[PDB]
DNA sequence: AGCTCGT
DNA sequence: ACGTGCT
C-alpha cells in the first residue's frame, strides 16, 4: 500500500 | 478486497 | 470481513 | 525507506 519503491 | 470482499490494493 | 510490492 | 482503501 505504501509508495516508498513498489507502490501496490 | 473489492470493494467487496479495494483491489487489493487501493 | 477482505489483501497486495520493490525503486 | 513503507503500509492501503468501501462495500
Ligand atoms: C500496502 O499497505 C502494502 C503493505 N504490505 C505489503 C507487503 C508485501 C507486498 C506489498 C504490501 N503492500
Ligand atoms: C521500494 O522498493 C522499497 C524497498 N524497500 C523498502 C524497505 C523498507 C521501507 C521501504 C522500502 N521501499
Ligand atoms: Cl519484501
Ligand atoms: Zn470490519
Ligand atoms: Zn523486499
Ligand atoms: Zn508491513
Amino acid at each position: 500500500x505504501a509508495x516508498v519503491x513498489a507502490x501496490v | 478486497t473489492x470493494p467487496g470482499v479495494t483491489x487489493p490494493g487501493v
